[PDB]
């Protein structure tokens, strides 16, 4: 499985289409604690990068998520930047306060699929290189900030 | 040729390595190398965590069917299974499965909450004779691996002996020992380590861990003819190599102790 497969996967796709693009049985799991959804891992190993995919009752992909499929080009978020974000700010406002090169997407979803209102994006911004650095996390719904969190930023 | 290889791996990583192989039945140590230096547990502690859980199950203080509802603020770095159950919750049994087989961080924290925290895990360990292993922090901070910090460390011999006791003693009931080792067998994210060099017919139940500052390790019960007969524990820390190089060094120790079984 890989990031490039994650980008191939599309909202609306069926379980079988996702499973096929993701790598099938070699790279992906379903059932047990995953339930009806799919988890694919890029390699074995502790904290291996992964993507997850969930489907509507009608069988269509409404949610994509991942951790560590991407790495910030320039880990550099400061608590300073974080202090100048607030719920209600637009996404462009967010990127004017926080350096986008310091962040990566950890998912996108349409909780109302097949209606598109309420689309949600999740961003993860590492303050430095390595496994579990200090970070900030931001979620936006329809282009507006609706969740903000930080751990251990200077 | 294992101790050789273990020594080889040390200067190839430019980090401390520790190794022990223990006979599962007798408790006799077969070989070792720095068995008593301390190393970050990383995700290997998740198996001990879940033994403390089963122990409370055994004592009628916990139910594996108990459902725990948690929310967005409980989620930490690396939650592949728990992110998906914000709404419907997870049972204690599901939590142990996610922590051990997929190394889910949130799952591990949620479980640490059930037993009352890292100090309760240390007290549980202490009360069964392991006066060395200690958990001090939650995920993801327990993985920092500051040099010389003894927080959240074990020794290869303390972890090997404790795993032996959990997996075959009377420490847990038969149902609990079996669930504990079933969770480890379904390990899903340790293919490139010992499982890597294991031949058909072999049984393997293991748990791997990775932390910061190059820290890596594995604990495993394994053997021929679908039955575990030995415990192997390997830790390394300090190294600058690549993630795959260290990977390689550990497959290498297991290709060796597998060859020279």
């Amino acid at each position: 499985f890989s990031a490039e497969k994650y980008e191939q996967i599309q909202f609306g796709m069926t379980f079988d289409e996702v499973w096929e693009i993701g790598g099938g049985e070699a790279a992906c799991d379903t059932g047990g604690v995953i339930g009806d959804s799919i988890l694919c891992f890029t390699e074995s190993g502790d904290y291996a990068p992964y993507g997850g995919f969930s489907f509507t009752d009608e069988g269509e992909l409404w949610s994509k998520r991942n951790e560590y499929l991407y790495k910030a080009k320039t880990p550099s978020v400061k608590l300073s930047h974080y202090n100048r974000t607030a719920l209600g700010m637009t996404e462009a406002q967010l990127w004017a306060a926080v350096p986008k090169d310091s962040c990566v997407s950890q998912g996108e979803s349409y909780p109302n699929w097949p209606a598109k209102t309420g689309f949600e994006e999740k961003y993860y911004c590492a303050a430095a290189t390595g496994l579990f650095p200090p970070s900030a996390s931001f979620h936006l719904t329809d282009g507006v900030l609706t969740y903000r969190y930080q751990r251990s930023l200077t | 040729e294992t101790l050789v290889k273990v020594k080889d791996a040390e200067d190839q990583l430019g980090a401390r390595v520790g190794y022990i192989e223990l006979d599962l039945n007798s408790g006799k140590i077969l070989e070792s190398f720095r068995p008593e230096e301390r190393f970050p547990m990383m995700s290997t502690f998740k198996v001990l965590l879940c033994g403390a859980v089963l122990s409370r199950v055994d004592a009628g203080q916990e139910q594996l069917g108990r459902r725990i509802h948690y929310s967005q603020n409980d989620l930490v770095e690396y939650s592949p299974v728990t992110e998906k159950h914000l709404t419907d919750g997870m049972t204690v049994r599901e939590l142990c499965s996610a922590a051990i087989t997929m190394s889910d961080n949130t799952a591990a924290n949620l479980l640490l909450t059930t037993i009352g925290g890292p100090k309760e895990l240390t007290a549980f360990l202490h009360n069964m004779g392991d006066h060395v292993t200690r958990l001090d922090r939650w995920e993801p901070e327990l993985n920092e691996a500051i040099p010389n910090d003894e927080r959240d460390t074990t020794m290869p011999v303390a972890m090997a002996t404790t795993l032996r006791k959990l997996l075959t003693g009377e420490l847990l009931t038969l149902a609990s020992r079996q669930q504990l080792i079933d969770w480890m067998e379904a390990d899903k994210v340790a293919g490139p380590l010992l499982r890597s060099a294991l031949p058909a017919g072999w049984f393997i139940a293991d748990k791997s861990g990775a932390g910061e500052r190059g820290s890596r390790g594995i604990i495993a019960a394994l053997g021929p003819d679908g039955k575990p007969s030995r415990i192997v524990v390997i830790y390394t820390t300090g190294s600058q190599a690549t993630m795959d190089e260290r990977n390689r060094q550990i497959a290498e120790i297991g290709a060796s102790l597998i060859k020279h079984w």
